[PDB]
């Protein structure tokens, strides 16, 4: 009936910019070095992800199969996954780590036992439970040409480049280890490469007034270099162990009223576009162990109450979603120098969401090689509702328009492992990682 | 030079597992890259069928029409081979390849034909590889060729079995697939035509089985949709199923065998489960409708596992094999047949052993695997028998993390290390002196108990080193403890020193730049030596708290790369370096006592040339007249050789060495070596463990 | 994706009184100009028809004595009926209108370099000779008196962990002081004598020093805080290009863009925003080539789009000292109008408007062409066929000279063409997928900078233009038609001004638009071009009660009708106010679109209700496929399906 989250973890390990520099960034809690035993990193290890993981002690195959009999346990069946893979800097460990991991994440999945990770992804595309996608986080430092083709190897299909903050003393000052203008170069490869880029933010970083974060967040959703897809908020929390801990006993930082801290949310709220989308406004580590940051969990509703109390409303995509009277609407934009659509159907009077795709034309940045002939792209298209269906619908506009306005001769999409079949039943054929069919 | 004992756990595959049906019978599970013969009486292994490249993956024995005990099998791994294997006992005669079959094998059978005009063993091999395809192999004599093949396209085979119709003399052949839908047909160029489509099942068909025929050929199939289904087979065919839950993955009807003169042929089945199940299907007395004999297996724990489980001879036993490489051998209780008991089998690493040491005392041997696990190997004395059988005696702790160096201090107390910062130190419990001594001077315990109620206390935890460790050792009056750390600066790469009875850092030598492969103190116990990755050496002498006494640098270095494994000189004279240049070179300094001549060290000696990289030097303990000395190298391919070194007069490069006995093919590791432990000696034997899984004993004497 | 565009050009001349003013300032509530000068303070008023002459002139002679003794700051008071003078010699009085009478109420012992007033005219600040600014409050009294030069940072310092070229030549020291829309902080730059190059501060209104420049290298003598939000503009003259930078609250460089001229050609002298912090105004003046005497200073206008700073509008003046622009400024009360005054006693007022330059056709053959101005370069997008994001267009032209002003031919049937004027009083013609340049016409008449009026191309050989007299203000239509283009005829001087020249394509009827609210239909083919007031259905007295920023002719029912939208969010139907609440539309084909701000789009026919989001203004509509194309704030477009 609906896709089932699993969540997976890694083992610890540095973080590497520890070598040129002198410490990790300012406020990671947790480490290998840190108090906590057996803490990845960004993790006490209190979070069920924590322990469910250190119960199979970072066990991919154990790990997989755990969560997965829990949660046909409760009903929930398994029929399609998604893969979350957390814990830190996952693409710094040696490769054949990484290849290990992976390769044991797809055979637990499928049940054949494979080699290498070509055979493991050979299999599983013609298992019974089939895998919509993967994604893992990655620092801006570390996704170059060559880790994203890994990343197109593995299947994953989503990145989570977490960049703090727009101003670049912050970066510097946090030691944070590059520069933002690395962050626009990661995001403009990652959206010529075809993935769906979600970017992370901390509204509470040291040095950083109240007006400075709404100009902030202005900018981020106005400039045309950032423009990002999904958006997650992490408000700052001072953890034991962290220099950001050194500076709050020292007397020297104070964290955001209370007050002050939702009527913040609430205005970031409002101005959301809305094709972008808000995975979460809050972190999950434990209560108990924060020495000052956050007031409760109630974070999302006291948000909502202050809105409807300000006659200002949020129309992100989660809110918006899910007979009733549909209509197409179509919205354009240009972000990282790329031209992106964003196809959908809704009901206006009732502002509730149906169906929406992700289209853009290709830059003159891109590399991968079946990309070289002004190729279009589909980076994303998702279907939750009931009625020929919605599908057929979006997939025939997008290769209108793309035949049409892009004047592109190729199509390409990106896709898990059942989605290639699905693709492929409606005229497609596979090349590389990728989805095509020949658009005249 | 022969192999006292040898210790493996099989791969961690489907069908991994196999046993012949005869008299005696014979398991042939894989490890690594090779094929185990081990005879299941509590017993040893008789031999090691080396030749594989890649891991081993599929092994069956070849069925024999007559009753005899089977002679030849065949091996399929994931080196794109398929190795077809004769013995006549025990000897491993005329070992036969074929190649083709891109991409991983992972099926494969044989049976022998019938005919009649030629009696010379004509033998038919199926085999289904990674590539979609499957092929035919027909071999008479030493003639081996292929046959037509079949493709599946995009499908894949996941289960084969071959036989024969019921009275004519006509191959059939069935084969799994990932579609629901397993194949029985004719192979043949004469007879390749698809006759029919099973679709019984809902799930992907892990397991099919021609059964024993009484008088119509009975089919067994087998799939993750919790179903087993019996297809009978007259060219007319009928169903009936049955009833068990989750992945159901091995089922096997009971073989033919001769009690006493008169071959028998019972119904009875065997299914093995990932839900720790496993089930003995028999058919009703009144209608015939299959109902189980007995639930065994450890219902309700983890470790989900039992990938496979074979069928004893005459119902005597079963076998089955598991998640994490351990056996379950379960044995029939003859004065109460609706009963069975768990049965002693061999154990193993599931991965690659990196280090071990002797007993202080020369008793039992530990080892600590990348399975980050750690184990103890002791003999077992039993009451008559002069035949004296080595078995896994405790496991004493099961870590989170990868081991890598290992040292003992007192005969109950080890020190150890692992890929994090801290060090850490064991100590044997009470329960485990009296079982042991109770074991030397009750019986080796089974699986269960060494998983749960085996494990030993942590003491201490040593702390400040700064990075990963990578190398341990102690001295001779087991007094002072060194370790190094894996580092890229100068500044990291230090030796620490600490003191065994307060367990503090006393010294902090430093004068290498990168990390410290591995370092050993001298029976003299007045030096100190250290060979690291920067291709060079250093030697630390104590005064009467330790200084600098020789040197190296880059120039004054005859090795041109990694310095990996030194040794010293049971008089304390000599001192013996092997790197990964191909070369071994004893430097003699003759220094002991007083010697008031400023530094003087040479190599003083020849250099050799081994075939490959060097990975592990050592030098007998025991010392023979005429001034004598040997050396065991441990060679990178998985070989071990023993050389001889005699001091010459005035011309080093003159016969410096001598040659003797080298491993041969079935007593030689696979992988690497990772050491060479001579056991203690003065109130011959030496260990061996290298990243084949496996550990070796081995004995010489001239 | 939208452009200004010029409709008013008020002009006085030829003011009488003492020597080479200095400063002026202005007066809202019926007030005018207060230009004071070397001898004493004029009040001029040029905003009547027939009258522009002085009023209520006063003189102080007998203060600085046939001296220099500047004027450096002049203000008027609001409603306190008074203006505040202070002089460069170290006194501050307080004159007052129909009285003739001085009152000194503060004197310094050295030079005022530069006083200025807080937004709400309650705090003053003085830049003393002794680089000692000083508070007084609304009625002079003192507050305090705090160093210039002083070392530390301040306040806002930044928390850090252990984890890890002199001034411009051609700048004279003077400092330069500002202040924030709300009136909570303010800036002050400054040379320093230390270091040598400038060095900005920033006070708290309380004199709470909150950060300090960081040490950049070629800053200039600029300085100007944004209204709203929060950035300041400065100059950062590098070794190969002029560019402009931006500064925020903790005194941090953020964001620039780049000088469209030579590395050595030129040099700033002062920078304004607008009313509403939308339009930026950059003074220009010629550094070199002394042949031709300072032949460039150009005041331009610069607007932000997706974070891309178009040129929209470019002016010229001559540097011979006769025509030599001395000040600038922005109207306080009313965006986009701007008040010069230059050398020779000349008073200038220019008035802008928003507009886009659409492209309206029948139902076949329109392409519904969309045209954007940006530097020397156009941008033109076709909607019919490709809906482009606004930074990006179907395709660009490029021009030598900046562009000022650019229109669509209303012929039927073949509304795919455009006329493009650029700064050089040159008009360039593309006709028809691309466009090959057909010609490259030259004026015949032009001595003043932007003299034309409102552009129309009527058919494929004439242009409409309006000129604006000097007195009595009388607004001439020009008729331009050649094979060079020659003045062929010039219509009657109307009595007033014109705002509106909108035409139909259907019937070739043209619409003209005064200042009061009459409507008088113009014939471009009339034998004797006379004017006539405009047909209602009887009486004729139709009158808009405002002027009307956007006028159209639509043909409802069966007879032509004149719709008009101001400013003020009010639609007019002839003289009938239909309803106040709109924002945009727009009319095609007997279809009429409008926002209505009250979040809805209506969609009534020439013979319903759907949702958006806020702040959408409609842009295009394409009947084909009955899809029209809103925009949003942010940048995005959004095209929707009515029906
Ligand atoms: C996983 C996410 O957690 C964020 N993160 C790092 N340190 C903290 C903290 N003290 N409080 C909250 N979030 C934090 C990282 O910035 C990353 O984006
Ligand atoms: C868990 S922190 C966020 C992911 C990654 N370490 C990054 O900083 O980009
Ligand atoms: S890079 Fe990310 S995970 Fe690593 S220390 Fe910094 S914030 Fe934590």
């Amino acid at each position: 009936s609906g896709i089932a989250v699993v969540a997976v973890m890694c083992k610890p390990h540095r973080c590497p910019h520890i070598s040129f520099t002198g410490n990790i960034c300012v406020y990671c809690p947790g480490g290998p070095d840190s108090d906590f035993e057996y803490s990845t990193q960004s993790y006490t290890g209190y979070e069920p992800t924590s322990m469910r993981a250190i119960r199979a002690r970072y066990d991919p195959f154990l790990q997989t199969r755990h969560r997965i009999e829990q949660l046909k346990q409760l009903g929930h069946s398994v029929d399609k996954v998604e893969f979350i893979v957390m814990g830190g800097t996952f693409m710094a460990l040696p490769e054949e780590y990484r290849d290990y991991f992976i390769r044991n994440l797809h055979d637990a999945l499928s049940g054949h036992t494979s080699n290498n990770i070509y055979e493991a992804v050979k299999y599983s595309e013609r298992s019974l439970t089939k895998c919509i996608g993967i994604t893992i986080e990655t620092r801006p430092d570390y996704c170059m040409k060559r880790h994203l083709s890994d990343m197109l190897t593995y299947g994953c299909t989503r990145l989570e480049i977490g960049v703090q903050s727009v101003y670049e003393d912050v970066a510097r000052d946090t030691n944070r280890g590059h520069t933002v203008k690395a962050v626009c170069e990661s995001f403009h490869l990652a959206k010529d490469s075809g993935f769906k880029v979600v970017a992370h933010m901390m509204p509470d970083l040291p040095n950083v007034g109240l007006e400075r974060d709404i100009e902030q967040f202005t900018e981020f959703f106005e400039n045309p270099a950032f423009r990002p897809d999904g958006l997650k908020l992490y408000p700052t929390l001072v953890i034991r162990g962290t220099g950001l801990y050194e500076l709050w006993k020292s007397g020297r930082y104070k964290s955001y009223s209370p007050s002050d801290l939702v009527e913040l949310v609430a205005r970031i709220l409002a101005l959301v576009p809305p094709w972008t989308r808000v995975y979460r406004v809050q972190r999950d580590i434990p209560m108990p162990l924060v020495s000052s940051g956050v007031e409760h969990g109630n974070l999302r509703e006291l948000a909502l109450a202050r809105m409807k109390d300000l006659g200002i409303q949020c129309r992100d995509v989660r809110t918006r979603e899910v007979p009733y009277q549909v209509e197409l609407v179509r919205r354009d934009y240009v972000a990282n120098g790329g031209w992106e659509t964003f196809l959908s159907y809704e009901d206006p009077d009732q502002d509730i969401l149906i169906g929406l795709l992700r289209l853009r034309k290709c830059s003159e940045e891109t590399f991968r090689f079946e990309l070289g002939g002004g190729v279009s792209i589909v980076r994303e298209l998702h279907v939750y509702g009931s009625v020929q269906g919605f599908g057929m619908l979006l997939m025939e506009e997008a290769e209108r328009i793309a035949r049409e306005e892009h004047g592109s001769g190729k199509i390409a999409v990106i896709s898990g492992v059942g989605t290639r079949n699905y693709y492929r039943k409606i005229g497609y054929r596979l090349q590389g990682p990728y989805m095509v069919k020949m658009l005249k | 030079l022969e192999t006292s004992h040898v210790f493996c756990c099989p791969n961690r595959v489907r069908g991994v597992l196999n046993w012949s049906s005869g008299p005696r019978g014979l398991l042939a599970f894989g490890t690594s890259c090779s094929v185990v013969l081990y005879d299941p009486l509590k017993r040893v292994v008789v031999t090691n069928l080396n030749g594989h490249t890649a891991r081993v993956n599929c092994i069956q024995w070849i069925c024999k029409q007559d009753g005899s005990p089977s002679t030849e099998l065949v091996s399929g791994g994931s080196d794109n081979q398929v190795i077809h294997w004769e013995i006549e006992d025990n000897q491993l005669l005329k070992a036969v390849h074929l190649q083709g079959h891109e991409g991983p094998v992972y099926a494969v059978h044989a049976v022998y034909q019938r005919r009649t005009s030629d009696p010379a063993l004509c033998t038919l091999i199926v085999s289904a590889a990674a590539d979609s395809a499957v092929r035919l192999w027909s071999k008479k004599g030493p003639e081996v060729m292929c046959l037509q093949t079949l493709n599946f396209g995009n499908g894949f085979a996941l289960a084969l079995c071959l036989s024969f119709l019921p009275n004519t003399d006509v191959p059939i052949l069935a084969c799994g697939n990932d579609d629901c839908r397993i194949h029985i047909f004719a192979q043949q160029n004469d007879q390749f035509q698809k006759v029919l489509s099973l679709c019984g099942h809902e799930d992907w068909i892990r397991g099919v089985e021609w059964a024993a025929f009484g008088r119509d050929l009975f089919l067994a199939s087998c799939s993750q949709d919790c179903l087993i289904r019996i297809w009978k087979l007259y060219v007319t065919l009928e169903t009936v199923l049955a009833g068990h839950e989750n992945w159901v993955n091995a089922v096997h009807w009971q073989p033919v065998f001769y009690k006493d003169g008169v071959l028998q042929q019972p119904v009875r089945l065997l299914s093995a489960s990932m839900d720790k199940t496993m089930i003995l299907w028999a058919p009703d007395e009144e209608s015939g409708v299959w109902l189980e004999q007995v639930r065994v297996g450890e219902v309700g724990g983890n470790t989900l596992g039992f990938y496979d489980c074979q069928f004893n001879e005459d119902g005597s036993m079963i076998i089955a094999h598991a998640f994490h490489g351990a056996l379950h051998l379960w044995k029939q209780n003859t004065v109460n047949p609706r009963e069975w008991t768990p049965e002693i089998v061999i154990s193993g690493h599931f991965d690659g052993v990196q280090d071990l040491v002797w007993d202080p005392e020369g008793e039992f041997i530990i080892t600590v695997g990348t399975d980050q696990t750690t184990r103890l190997f002791a003999p077992w004395k039993r009451k008559d028998q002069s035949q004296v059988t080595w078995h896994e005696i405790a496991r004493p702790q099961i870590h989170g993390y990868d081991l890598k160096c290992l040292a003992m201090i007192n005969r109950f107390q080890f020190v150890s290390g692992a890929d994090e910062k801290v060090l850490r130190v064991f100590s044997a419990p009470r329960n485990f002196v009296e079982n042991f001594c109770a074991i030397t001077g009750t019986e080796p315990p089974t699986e269960d108990h060494l998983l749960q109620n085996t494990l030993w206390p942590e003491v201490q935890k040593l702390y400040g080193h700064g990075y990963e460790i990578f190398c341990v050792t102690c001295n001779s009056s087991k007094t002072l403890l060194a370790s190094a750390c894996k580092a890229a600066k100068k500044e990291h790469a230090a030796i620490i020193l600490w003191n065994t009875t307060s367990w503090k850092q006393v010294q902090n030598l430093v004068f290498h730049s990168l990390t410290v492969t591995q370092m050993a103190f001298s029976p003299n116990e007045k030096f100190l030596l250290a060979v690291s990755r920067d291709r060079t050496w250093s030697l630390w002498k104590k005064q009467d708290v330790f200084s600098l006494f020789a040197f190296t640098n880059k120039i004054t270095s005859v090795h041109s790369r990694i310095i990996w494994s030194c040794d010293w000189s049971p008089d304390s004279k000599y001192f013996f370096t092997g790197s990964r240049d191909k070369k071994v070179v004893v430097w003699g300094e003759c220094d002991s006592t007083d010697d008031c001549i400023e530094h003087n060290i040479g190599p003083c000696s020849s250099v050799l040339d081994v075939g490959g990289a060097v990975t592990a030097v050592s030098v007998c303990p025991v010392l023979h007249p005429s001034q004598r000395y040997v050396v065991a190298v441990g060679l990178e391919c998985g070989k071990i050789c023993l050389y001889t070194w005699k001091k010459t007069d005035q011309v080093p490069e003159i016969n410096d060495w001598t040659h003797c006995v080298e491993t041969s093919q079935s007593q030689s590791h696979t992988l690497a070596i990772r050491k060479l432990c001579w056991k203690n000696c003065s109130g011959l034997h030496f260990a061996s463990c290298g990243e084949d899984h496996t550990v070796k004993i081995h004995r010489v004497n001239k | 994706m939208r452009n200004l565009k010029l409709f008013r050009t008020l002009e006085f001349r030829d003011i009488q009184g003492p020597g080479n003013p200095q400063c002026f300032s202005l007066r809202t509530e019926q007030g005018t100009v207060l230009i004071g000068s070397e001898h004493g303070l004029i009040e001029v008023d040029p905003v009547s028809r027939e009258v522009k002459n002085e009023v209520s002139l006063v003189a102080e002679g007998f203060l600085p004595e046939d001296g220099s003794g500047r004027i450096v700051g002049v203000q008027d008071l609001l409603d306190q009926e008074s203006v505040c003078v202070a002089t460069a010699s170290g006194d501050v009085i307080l004159c007052s209108l129909s009285t003739q009478q001085l009152e000194c109420v503060g004197s310094v012992a050295s030079g005022i370099s530069v006083m200025s007033w807080s937004p709400d005219q309650e705090l003053v600040l003085l830049a003393t000779g002794q680089q000692t600014l000083i508070m007084m409050t609304k009625d002079f009294e003192p507050i305090l008196e705090q160093q210039i030069h002083q070392d530390d940072f301040g306040e806002s310092k930044f928390i850090t962990v252990g984890w890890g070229e002199s001034a411009l030549p051609w700048d004279d020291h003077r400092p330069q002081v500002t202040w924030r829309g709300d009136g909570q902080f303010f800036a002050v730059s400054v040379v320093c004598p230390e270091t040598g190059a400038r060095k900005v501060r920033v006070w708290n209104r309380e004199f709470a020093l909150q950060s300090t420049s960081e040490p950049v290298a070629g800053l200039g003598p600029a300085l100007a805080w944004k209204p709203s939000g929060s950035l300041i503009a400065s100059t950062q003259d590098k070794p190969n290009q002029q560019d402009i930078v931006f500064f925020e609250k903790n005194g941090l460089l953020h964001g620039h863009f780049t000088l469209p001229f030579l590395k050595d050609e030129v040099k700033v002298n002062d920078l304004l925003w607008n009313a509403d912090s939308s339009v930026l105004a950059v003074w220009l003046e010629d550094l070199q080539r002394e042949e031709s005497s300072i032949p460039k200073t150009c005041v331009q206008l610069w607007t932000v789009g997706n974070y891309h700073w178009y040129l929209k509008q470019s002016l010229s003046f001559s540097t011979c000292g006769k025509s030599k622009i001395v000040s600038l400024m922005w109207d306080p009360v009313t965006p986009y109008r701007l008040h010069v005054l230059c050398q020779g006693w000349h008073y200038l007022a220019y008035d802008w408007h928003w507009t886009t330059d659409r492209s309206v056709g029948d139902n076949s053959s329109d392409l519904s062409n969309v045209a954007v101005i940006d530097g020397n370069r156009v941008l033109v997008t076709v909607f019919r066929q490709t809906v482009v994001p606004p930074p990006m267009c179907t395709y660009q032209l490029l021009f030598p000279h900046p562009v000022n002003q650019v229109t669509f031919l209303a012929h039927p049937q073949k509304s795919n063409d455009l006329a493009v004027l650029d700064a050089s009083n040159q008009i360039s013609v593309y006709k028809c997928k691309r466009y090959k340049i057909q010609f490259e016409n030259n004026e015949d008449q032009d001595v003043n900078p932007l003299k034309l009026g409102l552009l129309t191309w009527i058919e494929e050989d004439v242009f409409l233009a309006v000129s604006h007299s000097e007195f009595s203000p009388r607004s001439v239509i020009h008729h331009l038609t050649a094979a060079g283009q020659l003045n062929v005829s010039s219509s009657a001087a109307v009595d007033g001004v014109i705002i509106s020249l909108c035409c139909n394509s259907k019937t070739k009827s043209v619409v003209l638009q005064l200042a009061d609210g009459q409507i008088f239909k113009y014939l471009w083919e009339s034998p004797s071009l006379a004017i006539k007031p405009w047909k209602n259905s009887g009486g004729f007295p139709v009158r808009f009660p405002y002027p009307c920023t956007q006028t159209e002719l639509a043909m409802i029912g069966e007879e032509e009708c004149v719709l008009g939208l101001t400013d003020r969010c009010r639609f007019f139907i002839n003289d009938i106010e239909v309803a106040s609440n709109i924002t945009s539309f727009a009319v095609y084909d007997e279809f009429l679109l409008l926002t209505t701000h009250s979040h809805t789009c209506q969609c009534f026919c020439l013979r319903v209700l759907r949702k958006v989001e806020r702040g959408s203004r409609i842009v295009t509509v394409v009947p084909q496929d009955t899809k029209l194309v809103l925009q949003m704030p942010r940048g995005n477009l959004e095209v929707v399906h009515h029906r």
